[PDB]
């Protein structure tokens, strides 16, 4: 395979997680 | 009963608890519903242990018979202590370091021990979650990467170690871990392991960024999904041929096993971990409830669900063990039939083989019992047994995704508890400026425990994890749990505690609670503590190694740990147990 499937899944999962963290950090700042 | 003065004007009064909740609306978190609190507690109790430890012990320690010691200790130590932990937390309105420090200033070591234990357990357990999510990432492909051996460079045949071993065993020891031959041989950091380690710590920060406030929404799926998936697996497993054969195997009674000091030690150390006691997240989670919540009915419901879940997951695991053994057995007999058919140019069926066969030919004798007795305990069951069984099922890559999201959810719910146990005590020590937001502290714990977990991404990193996993729990949890029950009965006073409970629940604990808090539970916690130093001398501290270049390579090879390992066992099992006396000697000679 041109790209390892595990890396592409890893890619998409890490993506969502960090976009999760960004928003949560900002929602809390708004709460302040 | 022990003379501790100044206890009032160090804890809130009962008169002042009706007014404390309309002012801790600010500056203290509060569950959104009771279900949320109930789930978070369930997720903490129900964990990976109920998958690759409890089902194994159930059979090894007398199938069906193990229920006797498990259920005895469950109602005589589990429920009794779980209640003591829910009540004291809801009454004192603080976490674990808060409660013990308030009961007596020298009891702070108890809180320190619980925090240290939580850290040590969470460090290796998230590493296991890192391995779970490695497999899940490789679970989106028609041919599961643990389905076939990699070809030799000449492609003449399969890789030697895979050839001598199994594609599954090869995928775990060589392509996941890249394991070493010893704990003294350590290499570099397996980069892919570190990526997954990053993923694990990051997934846990996002759920625990703002404490229970963020973990409440998470437990709605993290504590529910596993039950749905566990159910879907039960209907699938029972359908598979060979299941029921492995249920029968789990529940065959060997009473002689009950008459063993090693049976009750495991049954004893299993109840404490299954209930996540002496970790001091359950005390912190109970402190957020209203002062008048029924914590007697919550301890009975949690403990009922815990004892039903334990058996229910054992039925799911031994359905797979029985299908996987029924598959190998049929494969073996097929090979033996083929040998006779090919050698004697023979038709031959299991029904007519022995009769049919009756020197050059070799028949590999195989018994279902031997295949069933191939069930192991600890990761191996998931990374070897299940991963293998799933490749021989239709829609292989969908049963792999569902099995590794389930284990992910189990692990993650357990991590919510362990993290509650490390952060809360840090806020009560006031290590960081109180002005700092909660996110900062939780982010420095998640980053500091991530950097220590690089030891388990070394090539020897599975040998280190199998050592910590055998010492992180046990002694510390047993001693910590014995002193929490002692400190709540002989130092705070069981008479003030009954009055307090009458205050919130409206009535006093019955004779059952009185009998087990004072005489039974503690007494039952001393004979488990004496069993530990009775079995320890037989441990020999020997660890299994892979060592591909070893005679009978695929066969188990146990080697003694290096002498320096004793230092490690002293530090991970002793320091979290000697801070309870250690702080109490320091405080009694700082005053004098
Ligand atoms: C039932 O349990 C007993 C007790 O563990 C088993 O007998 C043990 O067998 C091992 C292996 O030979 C010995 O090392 C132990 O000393 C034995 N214990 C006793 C008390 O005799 C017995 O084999 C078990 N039976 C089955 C069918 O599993
Ligand atoms: C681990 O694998 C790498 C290549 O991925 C190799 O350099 C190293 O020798 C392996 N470790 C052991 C102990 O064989
Ligand atoms: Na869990």
């Amino acid at each position: 395979p041109p790209v390892s499937i595990w890396l592409i899944v890893f890619g998409v999962v890490m993506g969502v997680i960090v976009v999760g963290i960004v928003i949560l950090i900002f929602t809390g700042i708004r709460d302040r | 009963v022990l003379p501790n003065p100044g206890l009032d004007a160090r804890i809130p009064s009962l008169a002042e608890l009706e007014t404390i909740e309309q002012e801790e609306a600010s500056s203290r978190p509060k569950w959104d519903n009771k279900a949320q609190y109930m789930l978070t507690c369930l997720g903490f109790c129900v964990g990976l242990g109920n998958v690759w430890r409890f089902p194994y012990l159930c059979q090894s320690h007398g199938g069906g018979a193990f229920m006797i010691p498990f259920l005895i200790l469950l109602v005589l130590e589990g429920i009794p202590l779980l209640y003591l932990e829910f009540a004291i937390g809801q009454r004192l309105r603080r976490g674990s370091l808060g409660v013990w420090s308030s009961i007596h200033p020298a009891l702070k070591g108890l809180g320190l021990a619980s925090m240290l234990t939580s850290f040590m357990v969470g460090l290796y357990y998230n590493t296991i979650i890192s391995w779970i999510m490695w497999y899940l990432f490789n679970s989106f492909q028609e041919p599961l990467p643990w389905s076939d051996c990699p070809l030799n460079e000449n492609q003449t045949g399969y890789v030697d170690e895979c050839a001598r071993s199994s594609p599954v065993d090869y995928f775990w020891y060589r392509e996941t871990l890249n394991i070493s031959t010893s704990i003294s041989d350590s290499g570099s950091i397996q980069w892919w392991m570190l990526l997954c380690l990053a993923c694990a710590w990051s997934v846990l920060y996002m759920c625990t960024i703002r404490g229970i406030e963020t973990t409440g929404k998470a437990v709605y799926i993290t504590s529910t999904l596993p039950y749905v998936v566990l159910t879907i697996f039960l209907i699938r497993g029972l359908t598979l041929k060979g299941a029921t054969n492995g249920i029968v195997f789990l529940f065959t009674p060997n009473v002689t096993e009950l008459a063993q000091p090693d049976t009750w030690l495991d049954a004893g150390a299993q109840v404490f971990f299954s209930f996540s006691l002496a970790f001091g997240g359950l005390i912190s989670f109970s402190s957020y409830n209203s002062v008048h919540n029924n914590c007697e009915k919550d301890s009975v419901i949690v403990s009922i669900i815990n004892g039903f879940t334990s058996v229910y997951v054992a039925i799911v695991v031994y359905s797979v063990i029985g299908f996987r053994a029924t598959q190998r057995y049929d494969d073996c007999f097929s090979t033996n039939i083929l040998t006779l058919i090919n050698g004697f140019d023979l038709n031959v069926t299991q029904e007519n083989f022995v009769d049919m066969q009756q020197a050059q030919l070799v028949f590999q004798t195989c018994d279902i019992n031997a295949f069933l007795s191939e069930a192991v305990e600890g990761t191996g069951l998931a990374f070897i047994v299940f991963t293998e069984a799933i490749t021989k099922m239709p829609l292989s890559p969908l049963w792999s995704v569902l099995f590794f999201i389930m284990l992910f959810c189990l692990g993650l719910s357990s991590m919510f508890g362990n993290m509650e146990g490390v952060v809360v005590p840090l806020q009560d020590l006031r290590v960081i400026p109180p002005k700092w937001p909660k996110e900062v502290l939780t982010g420095l714990i998640c980053l500091g425990t991530f950097l220590i977990g690089f030891i388990f991404t070394l090539n020897s990193g599975q040998y280190w994890l199998s050592l910590l996993d055998s010492y992180a729990g046990s002694i510390p949890l047993l001693i910590i749990a014995f002193c929490e029950m002692f400190s709540v009965v002989y130092v705070y006073g069981v008479d003030r505690f009954n009055k307090d409970i009458e205050f919130m629940i409206g009535h006093k604990p019955n004779i059952f609670w009185q009998v087990t808090w004072r005489v039974v539970s503690p007494l039952l916690m001393l004979i488990i503590f004496l069993f530990f130093f009775v079995v320890e001398v037989s441990q020999e501290l020997t660890y299994s190694i892979w060592d591909p270049g070893y005679e009978e390579f695929p066969k188990s090879q146990k080697i003694s740990y290096p002498n320096w390992v004793y230092v490690v066992v002293v530090i991970v099992a002793g320091v979290p147990s000697l801070t309870i006396p250690g702080y109490a000697i320091y405080k009694l000679i700082r005053n004098h």
